[PDB]
């Protein structure tokens, strides 16, 4: 079963990332994988609060927008509030009961904590842009275009949480639970983790960056500049988050951590590819909904969908998957601004006399 | 809000008109961005804004995006500028017949009248078959600005 | 089962603190209990990093200490590393699957995140005073004198985590799991949460404050002043943490949040009282190990045990429990410093003659 302080003395440098002995003593003088120590330090150095950004002049800009541009802004803001709502709690609930090295345990909690700052900033943005924040928040759970992806994203988490509970309560084997037969396979648990991390990677490396394009496009018109400063801080955090899942996935895929895992990751390659392709398709349809009533300067359905294909190819290659879309150049290059930050008069007649004209 | 067309008439603003003209100018080019041109224009729309001022603004924006990383902007800005110069002289994209143009220009005193004395209408129509107006699509932006300037 | 984004649109202002519908949308424009919003805002404003504190003098002072005072400092430092190792992960693992209002969910993650800074500072202190930090960290798990109470605190966490998993997988009722019959009682689950929160309160309000006395005693002699600066920042955080559990306990006990909970808190009143007294007895037992080789100016076994009884009475009364020890004044009053923040010459002869001698 899961224990909050395992009694066995283990060498934490030799444990795997997941499914080993639960971490007991939290030490930060040594790491098996120093990428997560660097991610913690980088995240701690980025610590920001939403209230330290001036968002007062954003209300003027929002009220002046056309009606279909209010819809684009608010739909993108509702979708962001949803995703970082899931991300606020899910890494803690889903990964902490599985982690067996301290540096990855602390990163997941730092990762999850920084997501709560993101959720707090969305309330800060909403509170300073609309008159009744309840109108926006109440629509997030019932929204037809959002809910289809909320259940899809959360299901990978939910299935991993469920198998983990069975694995802690019953252990590996074939079990009987109220008559019905239940098989708990550690190999199947490793498959639900790998698929979940893939879904989380596409969530933070594709879904959110499509959302950044909408937020930063308004800022390129010098509008919603308070929101854009906060989204810039979020995007700086988001780059760290997707780097974490990239290293987790590649370490699992390469078999460095678990010999069994390299083979399991190969059996999932087709399901992971379909997972990313479906994620890309869902965002294209989301862009189709965003611009149904019109577009704006610098962003329309084609431009945003082209960015979906551009950003997906980059992410899928980073985790060793086949490219589903055609090679393309960055359709919105302006988004990179937001994601990364006396004459010497002496003459010698003798030297000139050496000249033969 | 309304813009003022080239013929003087007014109609409410439609960004798809700007999207379409940019998609045409960027067709076949590598490493160019319709989004970048519109955003770098920093176009300040006011009610009654001239549609020709809008086009001149996005020509300057695409022209200033010429760089080592995206050299094909030299053709995007040229195609936009050629399009703009066609409207200024003809009110449309397709140029008129060579004879009809020469007659109007000699009467306005802008061409030398010897053209109508040394060439017949049948000869002017024969030189119109020599002309390939698609060769305006082979200029770079610097070429067009020297042409119009 | 547990879901990371419950698809039911519910009024979060009307949910209970625990066991209600899992939190879906993370919003901070409204709270059922604003105490947790104030705690979040206050914890975020206290954000500090260990590396920004000068500890260079501390290596010299520690090496110059008598050997029996080295034992006091490092044993108290090992014990602190142990407790905040449990506190780093446990509120996240044990409480997040149960919380049903967003302000309390975010506070638990802010609470847990701040504990990882504590764990990181213990590494910062250790690595700057000893030559091989591995000797210290490995001794936390292998020393028999420390590990015994790891079992005390972690058992309340572990049992709540286990019953929570059964409650999510099977639901309430009598179930048969591999022949053996298993009963899932929501009333017994609420009883395990209340007992757990009581144990965590005694951990942060009693166990850690006994540890603060040792660190600050060295500072009153102008020794180990770099460690004392860090412990002061930790103690400021700890004051927020124990205020959190106090409000959770009192809200549950009063029946304001859940009427069923008030009845359960009455059945546990004796079990909770025994839990707090045992915690105090264990800290008395720990003080016997700290001073087995000698004492120091201002602190010995007698003095520290008096502080245990002094601080226990205060904490237990705050949560409506009977005082187990005799009333006494603060035996170390110096610790409060660290746990907060011509002649007028005029004469009137006529007035004088109206005087009778
Ligand atoms: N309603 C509208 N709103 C905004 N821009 C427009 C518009 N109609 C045309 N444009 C843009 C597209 C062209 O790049 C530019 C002028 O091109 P044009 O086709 O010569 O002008 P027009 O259609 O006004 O005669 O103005
Ligand atoms: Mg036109």
């Amino acid at each position: 079963a899961y224990t909050t302080f395992s009694q066995t003395k283990n060498d934490q440098l030799k444990e795997p990332m997941f499914f080993g002995q639960p971490v007991n003593v939290a030490r930060y003088d040594q790491q098996k994988y120093d990428i997560f120590e660097k991610l913690i330090e980088k995240q701690l150095s980025f610590f920001w609060r939403p209230e330290e950004v001036d968002v007062s002049r954003d209300r003027i800009d929002y009220q002046a927008l056309p009606e279909h541009e209010k819809h684009i802004f608010i739909s993108n803001l509702k979708y962001q509030t949803l995703l970082d709502s899931i991300q606020g709690r899910s890494p803690n609930v889903a990964l902490l009961p599985l982690i067996s090295i301290p540096e990855l345990e602390t990163w997941v909690e730092t990762w999850a904590f920084s997501e709560t700052i993101h959720s707090r900033s969305y309330t800060h943005i909403i509170r300073n842009i609309v008159n009744d924040p309840s109108v926006v928040f109440d629509d997030i759970v019932t929204n037809e275009q959002i809910q289809k992806r909320a259940e899809g994203i959360s299901s990978y988490y939910d299935e991993l949480i469920e198998m983990t509970s069975y694995w802690h309560l019953l252990g590996e084997g074939t079990h009987t639970v109220n008559g019905k037969t239940v098989t708990v396979s550690l190999r199947e648990l490793k498959k639900k983790l790998y698929l979940c991390l893939m879904s989380v990677n596409a969530l933070e490396a594709i879904r959110f960056y499509v959302s950044f394009a909408c937020s930063f496009a308004f800022a390129e018109r010098e509008l919603m500049e308070g929101n854009a400063k906060i989204i810039r801080l979020i995007a700086r955090d988001e780059a760290l988050h997707l780097t974490g899942t990239q290293h987790m996935l590649n370490l699992l895929r390469s078999g460095a951590d678990d010999p069994e895992m390299a083979e399991i990751a190969e059996e999932c390659k087709q399901e992971c590819y379909d997972l990313f392709v479906q994620a890309a398709q869902q965002e294209k349809d989301w862009a189709d909904y965003l611009f149904r009533d019109g577009s704006m300067i610098g962003l329309n359905k084609d431009i945003l969908c082209q960015y979906v294909e551009y950003i997906t190819n980059i992410r899928m290659q980073a985790v060793g998957l086949d490219l589903p879309f055609q090679t393309r150049s960055n359709p919105i290059p302006w988004i990179n601004t937001w994601l990364v930050s006396q004459i010497d008069s002496e003459v010698d007649t003798d030297d000139l006399s050496n000249f033969q004209l | 809000l309304l813009v003022t067309k080239r013929d003087g008439s007014t109609e409410r603003i439609n960004l798809d008109k700007i999207h379409r003209v940019l998609d045409w100018a960027a067709e076949g080019l590598h490493n160019v961005s319709i989004s970048q041109v519109e955003l770098r224009s920093h176009i300040q729309f006011y009610d009654g804004i001239k549609t020709s001022d809008i086009h001149e603004t996005i020509i300057k924006a695409a022209a200033d995006l010429i760089s080592r990383d995206a050299p094909d902007y030299q053709y995007l800005a040229a195609r936009l500028a050629i399009f703009h110069l066609r409207k200024k002289a003809y009110g449309q994209f397709e140029p008129p017949a060579l004879y009809d143009h020469v007659v109007k220009m000699v009467e306005m005193g802008k061409y030398d009248n010897h053209l109508l004395e040394d060439y017949t209408e049948e000869e002017f129509k024969q030189m119109d078959t020599f002309i390939d107006h698609d060769r305006d699509m082979t200029f770079s932006y610097a070429a067009v600005k020297q042409l119009e300037g």
